[PDB]
């Protein structure tokens, strides 16, 4: 039922990327792993939702 | 005359930002403070010719999406008349004069005058930068030129100067009427990052300083007060929060105008007559 009424998306699961300031606390605006965000994302994968 | 604090703000600070994020030890040294991560993320990101990111200011209440990374919000406040002149008499003059002007230019011999050549008619010098002339200079204005008698200063043929100096408009008499006000606007630095909120406050107290000595703001715009808020979330349901911390920036400025005067009066005349009774 679900594979027949879902369309297909990529799903990516989030993390905290490691590039948070030690002090302050905030995301480095510069970080290439997460663009200004304070959260990291692993590879894609193929679900239907 | 009639000013529009919000529009001065705008148009000063768009070049002075500009030229601080050019120059990377000038924002080395601002965030000299600072967490040693923030102050090298900040000047990766937004500093430097090479920035990829980029910083923007305009007014409020644009019709389409502004970089929320970072952008300096301009927000027109309140006002108030706090001193008036009796007769509203702000001032007078002989002869209409415009804004003031401060232009580069060189001295060069004509007739065995030195002059300099400035784009306007001069409507009154105030200063000709590091010279002060004695009476046997000869020093004179005419028209849109000063002229400075050659004999004894040969040796100055190509001096460069700066000429501080004021517009004329037209020779007419009048009244400069009007009081002075005291008004409010308010900046925020809006970004999705905290540490880049701090950052672009530190760079905009930075500017204001820098402004203060302006020509701009000593003939009007005087006494510049700061104030500032908290800071906090200014939008708090997208994906991500934005963060700003406002100042307000308080200025005291004439509002005037030129009421000129048609009369004049040339000759007075006498004449007796007799009375027989
Ligand atoms: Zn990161």
């Amino acid at each position: 039922f679900i594979n027949d009424r879902g369309i297909k998306v990529l799903w990516e699961e989030a993390y905290f990327c490691p590039c948070l300031n030690p002090d302050t606390g905030h995301p480095r605006v510069d970080c290439p792993r997460c663009h200004g965000k304070g959260i990291a994302y692993l590879p894609p994968k193929e679900t239907i939702m | 005359a009639i000013t529009s604090v919000d529009s001065y703000l705008l148009s000063e600070i768009k070049p002075r930002l500009n030229t601080v994020l050019e120059n990377c030890y000038i924002i080395d040294e601002v965030l000299k403070d600072f967490d040693y991560q923030t102050r090298e993320s900040f000047k990766e990101a937004f500093c430097g010719k090479n920035a990829q990111h980029e910083v923007t200011v305009g007014f409020n209440f644009p019709k389409f999406k502004n970089n929320y990374e970072a952008h300096y919000l301009i927000q027109l406040g309140q006002g108030q008349e706090t001193k008036n002149s009796l007769g509203s008499i702000q001032s007078s003059y002989f002869e209409a004069t415009g804004d003031t002007l401060v232009e580069s230019s060189t001295a060069i011999r004509e007739d065995d005058k030195l002059v300099f050549t400035v784009s306007k008619p001069i409507g009154e010098l105030i200063k000709v930068e590091d010279i002060e002339f004695a009476k046997y200079d000869n020093l004179q204005v005419e028209g849109n030129k000063v002229s400075f008698k050659y004999q004894t200063n040969e040796d100055y043929e190509n001096y460069n100067a700066n000429i501080i100096f004021t517009e004329k408009k037209n020779d007419s008499k009048g009244l400069v009427k009007g009081f002075t006000v005291e008004e409010q606007v308010t900046v925020v630095g809006l970004s999705f990052n905290v540490d880049v909120a701090r950052c672009l406050d530190a760079v905009l107290k930075m500017i204001l300083i820098s402004m203060r000595d302006s020509i701009e703001e000593q003939q009007t715009f005087q006494l510049q007060n700061l104030s500032f808020g908290d800071i906090a979330p200014i939008i708090e349901d997208g994906d991500s929060m934005i963060f700003g911390r406002p100042t307000i920036i308080k200025y005291t400025s004439s509002l005037d105008l030129d009421y000129t005067i048609t009369q004049d009066i040339n000759k007075l005349t006498f004449k007796e007559r007799k009375d027989w009774k």
